């Protein structure tokens, strides 16, 4: 309960080895710095990172967004349908495979 | 004392700073800028900023609280 | 005492929010109803196994920690589409339509009633 | 009787540091706690120590000051070397200025009930970005004592009018329901020399030559800027907006000169000293 959530945001140009331009998801564009210890090379334009919501400093570069819409668009049951259940499409099955 | 004062001036434009877009300057010490929050503001220019860089669409960085163009 | 400290820290202006994929270093990403995303170092008072992407959680209005799991809400119109009054017109009140009545009943009610007469045949019910 | 504008609230460095630490930890939520000190006289109130109230769901309200926690905390500090009294309560307004909410007035009233000199202290953690310490102290204005009783603080000296109130407080009710009290940081030796160690520059780095490749980069790049600058000087003397000559020539010459002197001098000292 003592913990506080961090602000997510995509990152942009690395102005220096310490000053970076993050872009909070549906939010403003800031210039911010990595905390102290995180890598700087992997901090490339297009890496989801968490922001401390007091100084907006970069911490905990997250892998990437799954966007639960996409999670539903993957973890959906397609059925047990096999090729031996489709009939009369043999040439078309050959093409698709 | 001048070293102290100049150190404070430098300390003003330290991170975090909110990025925005430069609109046309008003006077030597102030200009209008539209922050990337969407809102527009009439903001004092930091006298250290070189004026030639102020193109009418340049990306600039403002103080997070006072929106000061720094 | 620890539980009542939780209870006093469970006053409910909650900021209902959607869950996004979970991370290891067990910890969650949240999208608020105010369309801003947060990361939580720890999910909160709910367990990781319960949550899932595209879920409805009530979070702290300021710290945004998850402290409630909510029943999914689709839309007010969708609930308005639900029948609560349960109308009363009898099948006897329908005249001449006996063949159509039988077709509709065998197509709709029978799969709801039994499912045994269909599964004993192996057919997909209409 | 009445209080005066020259009243000074003395915040020691330790209490001040604990105030910012608790504020910067509590954000975005506010944080509250009780200040430990003493009312030395009518014209000043001293605080020497402070401790944090555990957070709750009541926000910063009179409900938040836990009686048993406060009693235990006071008892334990009594047998460690600080039997002070609760001179008041601090408070944090994240982002929003050093004003007083309506819910923030009743709690200060409750604190005044114990002692009329009980001051409230509001500390903004977020706005204290740098060596600007944004902090203010308040005490209630007792309604009629301003409405008809008139000026609530006797102006016997000029020590109270040497500061300008913040417009935010005036909007939220400064000089109408609460009045500010001048803040004074009573630091002393053995407490300032210790804080100079955060950047001390130990003699180890005092006698390093940095790295010659990087210093060569600085010298060469600065020289390129010198030539690009002096082009503008040659263009500008002809004239008969950030005028390059004065500003940039003085700055660049100063920086390059001092950097090179320091590097060469340190190299010479290391040459003569390290065998
Ligand atoms: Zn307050």
């Amino acid at each position: 309960l003592q913990s506080v959530g961090q602000i997510v945001g995509e990152v942009l140009k690395q102005l220096t080895e310490e000053k970076f331009i993050v872009k909070a998801t549906n939010g403003p564009r800031y210039v911010v710095g990595c905390r102290r210890q995180l890598d700087k090379s992997k901090l490339k334009p297009g890496t989801r990172v968490a922001l401390d919501m007091t100084t907006l400093t970069i911490m905990r570069y997250l892998p990437r967004e799954v966007d639960p819409l996409v999670y539903n668009m993957s973890h959906e049951d397609p059925g047990n349908v096999s090729y031996s259940e489709i009939g009369g499409l043999s040439e078309q099955i050959r093409e698709l495979r | 004392e001048f070293l102290h004062a100049q150190e404070e001036v430098k300390r003003i434009q330290s991170i975090p700073l909110v990025i925005g877009q430069f609109l046309e300057a008003v006077d030597q010490n102030t200009a209008i800028v539209g922050s990337t929050t969407g809102s527009n503001y009439y903001v004092r220019i930091l006298s250290t900023i070189d004026r030639e860089l102020l193109k009418p669409n340049a990306s600039v960085a403002l103080h997070k609280h006072s929106n000061a163009l720094v | 005492e620890n539980s009542e400290k939780i209870k006093v820290n469970k006053t409910l202006p909650y900021l209902v929010s959607n869950v996004i994929e979970l991370l290891d270093v067990k910890c969650a990403v949240i999208k608020t109803s105010t369309r801003q995303t947060y990361f939580l170092p720890v999910i909160g008072l709910v367990d990781a196994e319960k949550l899932k992407p595209g879920d409805l959680v009530g979070v702290n209005k300021d710290s945004y920690l998850i402290l409630e799991t909510l029943p999914t809400e689709y839309d007010s119109r969708v609930k308005a589409m639900e029948v609560d009054e349960r109308p009363t017109e009898q099948y006897s009140d329908i005249g001449g339509l006996d063949k159509q009545i039988q077709e509709l009943v065998e197509a709709i009610v029978l799969p709801m009633n039994h499912k045994e007469k269909f599964e004993n045949l192996g057919i997909q019910p209409p | 009787p009445a209080v005066d504008t020259a009243e000074q609230v003395y915040i020691s460095s330790l209490a001040l540091l604990k105030m910012l630490k608790h504020g910067r930890a509590g954000v975005p939520m506010e944080v509250m706690g009780l200040m430990l000190g003493e009312f030395v006289d009518d014209y000043t109130v001293r605080v020497i120590d402070v401790f944090a109230m555990p957070q709750s769901g009541t926000g910063v309200s009179v409900e938040a000051v836990d009686p048993v926690f406060q009693a235990k905390m006071l008892d334990m500090l009594k047998q460690t070397g600080r039997p002070e009294m609760v001179v008041g309560w601090y408070h944090s307004h994240p982002g929003f200025g050093c004003w007083l909410s309506g819910v923030d007035i009743n709690t200060q009233q409750s604190f005044e009930a114990l002692s009329e000199r009980a001051v409230a202290v509001v500390v903004d953690p977020i706005q204290s970005v740098k060596g600007k310490v944004v902090i203010d102290a308040f005490r209630l204005i007792n309604a009629n004592m301003m409405v008809l009783g008139h000026e609530p603080r006797q102006t016997t000296s000029n020590l109270g009018h040497l500061n300008k109130p913040s417009i935010q407080a005036l909007i939220h009710g400064l000089n109408r329901h609460y009045y500010s009290i001048t803040i004074n940081y009573r630091k002393n030796e053995l407490e300032q020399k210790m804080l100079l160690n955060l950047h001390k520059k130990s003699w180890m780095e005092g006698l390093t030559l940095q790295d010659y490749s990087e210093h060569c980069k600085h010298n060469e790049s600065v020289v390129k800027e010198m030539l690009e600058l002096a082009k503008n000087y040659n263009k500008a003397v002809e004239e008969e907006g950030k005028q390059d000559p004065k500003r940039h020539l003085e700055e660049h010459v100063d920086v390059l000169m001092t950097s090179n002197i320091v590097q060469c001098l340190a190299a010479m000292l290391d040459t003569v000293v390290f065998k």
